[PDB]
RNA sequence: CACUGACAGGGAACGUGAGCUGGGUUUAGACCGUCGUGAGACAGGUUGGUUUUACCCUACUUGGCUGGAGAUUGCGAGUAA
RNA sequence: CGUGAUUGCCCAUUAUUCCUUUGGUGAGGGCGGCUAUAUUUCUUUGUGAGAAAGUGUAGCCCUCCCGAUGUAGACGUGGCGUGGGGGUGAGGACGAAGCCGAUGGCGCGAGCCUCGGAUGGACCCGCCUCUAGUGCAGAUCUUGGUUGGCGUAGCAAAGAU
RNA sequence: CAUAAGAAUUGAGGCACCAAGUGGGCCUUCUUCGGUAAGCGGAGCAGGCGAUGCGGAAUGAACCGCUUAGGGAUAUGUGG
RNA sequence: ACGGACCAAGGAGUCAAACAGACGCGCAAGGGAGGAGUAUGUAUGUGAGAACUCUUUUCUCGUACUGAAAGGGAGAGUGUGAUUUUACACCCGUGGCGUGCGCAAUUUCUCUUUUUUGUGUUUUUGCCCAACGCCGGCCGGCCCCCCGUGGGCUGCGCGCG
RNA sequence: ACCGAUAGCGAACAAGUAGCGUGAGCGAAAGUUUGAAAAGUACUUUGGAAAGAGAGUGACAUAGAACCUGAAAUCGUGAC
């Protein structure tokens, strides 16, 4: 009759239904937040950089219209 | 309706299907809001979190109608205003007319770009119309 | 699928499954339902029971609700309704609605025989 | 149930063992880093500060982070049924590049730069074998086996 | 009990507009134990001036060779005491429903009564009930020719919503054409089409995997 | 029980007064109301029947009315105006007899 | 002997003796059926599948967000191809912020009466799918929208042990100040 | 203590209550000593204090009290020397 | 010699194989207004007899395939019953309904049908929708009832005809 | 993507919504603690049983074999 | 271990708010009236809680949020100039993905068809990711302090209804 | 769009009766001949008497006042 406590059986097998998983890990992305603060101020900085690569989005599609509408 | 209860499915069973195991009887092992703190704890802190306490600040006998309602934003007005208005007034030769209350608020913050200056008999309005109504040449007209 | 002809029989049984000790009780009666029965041998299936009724029996669809003389049996009330079936060889026999009174039968049974197409109420039994 | 320190030790493992006691060397410090890198985790003992739980000796994660005296190093950490990834704030001073893809790469470019220079850099240039095989043979004196118990007095327990 | 609803407006009324157009969609209104031999125009649109008729006899007898006879004579004579027992909580009858004239109002003599649920309803009611029975909808109106014309008044169109409901009207159809399987066998589409198949029957290996003569 | 994913723990009738094979009590459903609408439109015709060379509804003021809310509104309020009434002349006993209403508890802003 | 399934007998899922009680649709699929497989067009196929679905499953889409799709026209060719079709299971509601765009094609489950007026009346064009696909088999020149699906605000509704992380609202019951709303907009009480 | 060839030890739901009996046991009453603030307690002491049913099944005893199988025939040859 | 008498076996829900069943995020196809596809099969080494021969074939049918025990628990029904509504079957005293039926049969079943009265005797039922005080062995269930128990216990005080 | 030299798989993957039913276990190879011990107690791993029957162990919850549509035909399993 | 002598008839998962999902169902930034009230004959009745509705006023909830507050408040459009207080212009914020659409090679096909190949390209409302950006918010940064080029922490916010 | 005589009010019934309890109070059980009706079985005859057997009635008494039906449990019988 001593009222046992607890355990990890079956465990791996519960753990095997549904699997192990990991969720295609670095996303693609990371996943954010946090950093060294004088590195994190300098990488916006060469991100600044997005609005010229929106004007490169935009380049191309003025070259289409330019070049002939016809 | 009788006949879609789970019950129908479920009879010649016992349990109804709450389980061979856990014979639980018609109790609530619970009861009500309460013990949340104790057995239910993970729950409660879990899925209403902020709860409790009480802090910031109040104001008695409130009277609630007092403030009621006054918000629109831009391009939401023109909509209501005729479209062969719409489609017209934009040079500034014509400013259609607009009158809030119709359209219920007061009070008038940014957002949209329109497609006519316009007036609008208007309330109140954000930074943004000085800017915006104004950048337009569309108007403001505060009552009085 | 049936005559002629499969390699073996039609049905492995159709001897009504019922509960277990109906023969037991006299106010207990014979219908199939599943035993429960926690520790039931039943619902154990151990040997030494009676069957139950499973989709593996099931009869050929193509080769089922087919009658003996290789009709369903098709519900019927009256001669006009009869007056329908006509094409039919296949797959039905008309049974009239025994269940509606008579005189009509007289009726039917006169239209039905005339009009040479079977019904087992007028065929079965002593009389036609 | 035992006694929980987030730093409760150990018999054998985390004391600084044999004849490597002491600071970590200045060519540790000469290191070298930038991010992404594929670094293993070690415990000096050295600062009791940035230091990781137990998990992670052992462990190879990827850093992500660099900040003064520290490197941050995601690793993933298997709970249930899953790794989850776990950013850690350590000092340099407990983490080290591996090689572990290291060959990978380095194969993999070197050969490249083989396989490169095989159509389209000049050479051409042999390298192995295949694996395992066959053969003629002609030896030149086989012998057999014995065993145990002759001249047994010579020799075994007692 | 929740012995009560809502329903939607919109819808409520939707449904009764589906409805009215199935009113008149005629094999649904045959087969609706609507008969008539008689049938012709569906719905057969009748002189409003039947109105004012005033000798049930007179009236009916038209109303009859115009159509009246069958469905009719379902009704009154599909007439039984409700066998159970809603007939002792007294429903002691039951009957089917014939064919309904739609008036713009009556004005006859007698004026057609003593027979319900073979209608007559002055427009401006229009009651799903009576239109649909048991919900399965079909019934043909009989037209004033008053309440005939007025009936457009009362939806309105499509593109012209206003009614005496507000904007509710005919409103959007969603396929706009029907006989689409027709549609569907085109000739563009017929075109574009992919050849098929060929050589049939009788099996390949004709079991034996052990060799031989065969 | 049923597995099904739906909108978490309710529903309500099974709660207080709702007078059970105990009694209570506090009771008011409006089911009379068909009857009631009756009750209020049989009533109403027929009490014009009754009354009949008399225009029904007695003249009241107009008033912009309440709130914020409201503060854009007219509604033909209660009473009327002595002051008006008076402005327009007219003995205010004499003019409950004409059927206009009155009032006082208009202070008129 | 049998073994791991990958889970057993593959799970509804996406769906098969099928949704929704509107007659048409009815129709609709026994038409592009065909016409997906039968007439390989992934497209139609697409479309046919596409058909399939239930309400949430085809919550709408909104014109405006259509308008970029006509500028992708415009940077699309010097333009030989110089046409284009929109299609939407759905309603095309009327947006809002232009409402001074252009005409166009779209080609949708329904357009509301205002919408369906004033792109027509802008020399739009609503054209129904029966009043596409006849007439349009085969893309080419075809542009799904696939409508959108995230902004509903159910996920709202998805998310509370209110660490650092996780940013989300509750089903509760304050409407106004606190009602179960007490500190995180301030850091203190019950911590964060 | 006494007898005695002999005064072995055990088993049988610690055999053995529809066997008794109730002295033992354990309520209630009640005394004491102790203990306990207390009520109370006490495996302390003490004392008096409601022991049912068989007609049944089976089981046991006596008492009565009735056959034979079946096979080519249970279709017939009524030990076998 | 070189094998050879010649054949070592017996026997699970496993296995094979084969059929039928069933489900399946399963495969095919035919899915035409006479070319074709199922049903039935000859004359029967190279035939669909479009024309030898009857019968079926409007989105389903017709072929193919893998898998197929499962408590708790869950889900599904072009699942099953019933009471009652609405529609629709105008079902019948030439005896309803009820009821009995070593009555048969149909359906894996759930039921459902049928044929009987040496039955019973007037109201009652189908089908589609609606809708439920909706489908019992047990509850130390309940009310009623019904036993066996068993002519057993037993009828044995108060003196006796 | 060869080596010249060193996988296999991959009857999908990705990804998610949301609700149940459960929280006394028990049995075992293996490791192992308490105590003489205990069909004892008490953990670790895997597997079972539980919640399955079939086939085997004259007898057995957990041992052997093996799991199950319904069958049919065949051959094996353990075991004879 | 308990309960369970027998047979009839009973005999137990209900109604129901807000609410989460699912699904059908309506319409859609509105939607839902809603309380009511009017309202005219079918003709019992009638000028239908329930018939038909029918609806001006709208009401009510919904169609920006944020702050305790005091309180503010979203194309910080995009783009643009921009020393961008401004001022201009006025048919996709930045990147990663994208059923798709395009192009070429690729098979046959006359050509078509066009199998097959090879690519291109395209809004992050197609989904999500990843990063600004944006509202309220907070620290007000940079600096010795404070202000401006510009900050810089944060949130049920916003990002093409 | 209720229940159907164990239902349904307690109570379809001379029921809130009867009954029960000191009393407070507690407070039941209990339905239908007749295709039409008593036509409610004369008469005979045995039989103390009941009664029986006849008869006689009535479509029907397997309808004779236990009246519609007449379920099941239980039992005799027949029959095996």
């Amino acid at each position: 009759a001593k009222s046992k406590n607890h355990t990890n059986h079956n465990q791996s097998r519960k753990n095997h239904r549904n699997g192990i998983k990991p969720p295609l890990p670095l996303y693609m992305y990371n996943s954010k937040r946090g950093g060294w603060l004088p590195a994190l101020v300098n990488t916006r900085r060469v991100r600044k950089n997005n609005q010229k690569a929106a004007l490169k989005a935009r380049r191309e599609r003025l070259a289409a219209h330019q070049a002939a509408q016809k | 309706p009788t006949r879609f209860k789970k019950t129908r499915h479920q009879r010649g069973s016992t349990f109804c299907g709450y389980g061979r195991v856990g014979k639980h009887r018609k109790h609530p092992s619970g009861r009500g809001n309460a013990g949340g703190e104790h057995h239910h704890r993970i729950n409660f802190r879990k899925y209403h979190p902020g709860y409790f306490g009480k802090c910031g600040m109040n104001h008695y006998h409130k009277k609630k109608n007092t403030t009621w309602k006054p918000t629109i934003n831009l391009d939401n007005l023109t909509k209501l205003m005729a479209k062969d208005e719409a489609m017209k007034a934009k040079k500034g030769e014509a400013l259609p007319v607009i009158d809030l209350l119709a359209n219920g608020y007061s009070k008038l913050l940014g957002n949209g770009h329109l497609q006519a200056p316009c007036i609008v008999k208007a309330r109140w309005v954000s930074k943004l119309a000085d800017k915006k109504i104004r950048k337009a040449g569309g108007a403001v007209v505060l009552q009085a | 699928v049936k005559p002629f002809v499969p390699r073996n029989i039609v049905k492995k049984r159709t001897k009504k499954f019922t509960r277990h000790r109906c023969e037991l009780f006299p106010q207990l009666s014979s219908s199939w339902r599943k035993p429960r029965g926690e520790d039931s041998p039943v619902r154990r299936r151990y040997k030494g029971q009676k069957a139950m009724p499973n989709k593996g029996y099931g009869s050929d669809r193509r080769t089922k609700y087919i009658t003996p003389s290789g009709f369903k049996n098709f519900p019927v009330n009256n001669v006009q309704d009869l007056y329908m079936l006509l094409m039919q060889n296949r797959k039905y026999a008309g049974v009239i609605s025994h269940t509606v009174g008579a005189k009509a039968r007289k009726a039917i049974v006169r239209k039905a025989h005339e009009l040479d197409v079977r019904l087992i109420n007028g065929n079965a039994k002593l009389r036609r | 149930v035992h006694s929980h320190g987030y730093k409760c030790g150990t018999r054998h493992l985390f004391a600084k063992k044999f004849r490597k006691h002491g600071v970590p060397s200045v060519s540790t410090i000469l290191t070298n880093f930038k991010v992404g890198d594929y670094v293993d985790v070690v415990a000096d003992a050295a600062v009791r500060a940035g230091m990781p739980h137990k998990y992670y000796h052992g462990r190879t994660g990827i850093v992500w982070n660099v900040t003064p005296r520290g490197v941050g190093v995601i690793i993933n950490k298997p709970v249930r049924n899953r790794t989850v990834r776990k950013r850690i704030c350590v000092r340099f001073e407990h983490v080290r590049k591996s090689r572990c893809q290291e060959a990978f790469k380095q194969k993999l470019k070197d050969l490249e730069a083989f396989r490169a220079a095989k159509k389209a850099g000049t050479p051409l240039p042999p390298k192995k074998v295949s694996t395992r095989n066959g053969g003629f043979v002609c030896p030149k004196k086989v012998e057999v086996l014995a065993r145990r118990t002759a001249d047994y007095e010579a020799m075994i327990p007692y | 009990r929740r012995w009560h609803r809502k329903i939607n407006l919109h819808q409520k009324r939707f449904a009764v507009v589906s409805a009215l157009a199935a009113s008149s969609l005629p094999a649904l209104v045959m087969s609706r134990g609507h008969k008539i031999e008689n049938v012709a125009e569906v719905p057969l649109v009748v002189e409003d001036g039947v109105r004012a008729y005033e000798k049930t006899k007179e009236a009916m007898t038209f109303l009859k060779t115009v159509g009246a006879i069958d469905d009719v004579n379902r009704v009154n004579d599909s007439r039984q005491i409700r066998a159970g027992r809603g007939k002792m909580r007294n429903r002691r009858y039951v009957a089917r429903r014939g064919p309904m004239l739609v008036m713009p109002d009556n004005k006859g003599t007698r004026a057609f009564r003593n027979i319900f649920g073979l209608d007559l309803a002055n427009v401006n009611s229009l009651n799903l009930l009576h239109l649909a029975p048991g919900g399965h909808v079909g019934r043909f109106i009989i037209w004033t020719k008053s309440a005939f014309e007025k009936l457009d008044k009362i939806f309105g169109t499509f593109t012209e919503p206003s009614t005496v409901k507000s904007g509710f009207m005919l409103p959007a159809p969603m396929l706009t054409s029907t006989d689409v399987t027709r549609i569907m066998q085109s000739e563009e589409v017929r075109r574009v089409l992919k050849p098929k198949k060929l050589q049939p029957k009788r099996p390949s290996r004709y079991r034996q995997p052990t060799n031989g003569i065969r | 029980m049923p597995k099904g994913n739906n909108a978490i723990p309710h529903v309500h009738q099974r709660k207080h007064w709702n007078p059970c094979s105990s009694q209570k009590g506090n009771v008011k459903v409006f089911f009379n109301q068909p009857a009631q609408k009756q009750r209020r439109r049989r009533l109403r015709l027929l009490k014009a029947k009754k009354i009949f060379p008399r225009p029904l509804k007695a003249l009241r003021p107009q008033v912009n009315c309440p709130t914020v809310r409201y503060n854009m509104k007219r509604r033909l309020g209660r009473g009327f105006s002595l002051e008006e009434l008076k402005a327009a002349g007219v003995k205010p006993r004499y003019a409950r007899t004409i059927g206009i209403r009155v009032d006082r508890r208009r202070k008129n802003k | 002997g049998v073994d791991l399934t990958g889970v057993q007998k593959k799970k509804r899922v996406v769906r098969h003796h099928t949704y929704s009680t509107n007659p048409y649709i009815k129709l609709l699929i026994k038409l592009y059926k065909f016409l997906g497989k039968r007439t390989n067009s992934p497209f139609n196929k697409l479309i046919h599948k596409r058909l399939l679905k239930s309400r949430n499953n085809r919550a709408p889409i909104s014109l405006s967000r259509i308008a970029v799709c006509m500028r992708r026209r415009t940077v699309w060719l010097k333009k030989g191809k110089k046409s284009p079709i929109a299609v939407i299971v759905g309603d095309v509601l009327d947006d809002v912020r232009m409402t001074r765009i252009p005409a166009l094609r779209i080609c949708a489950l329904r357009f509301s009466k205002s919408a369906r007026e004033r792109i027509t009346g802008a020399g739009g064009e609503c054209l129904t799918f029966d009043q596409l696909a006849m007439m349009a088999p085969t893309g080419k020149n075809t542009m799904l929208l696939r409508g959108r699906k995230s902004g509903r605000e159910s996920v709202k509704h998805f998310g509370a042990a209110g660490v650092p992380g996780s940013h989300a609202k509750p089903h509760v019951s304050s409407r106004g100040k606190e009602r179960q709303r007490s500190s995180k907009r301030r850091h203190a009480f019950r911590h964060k």
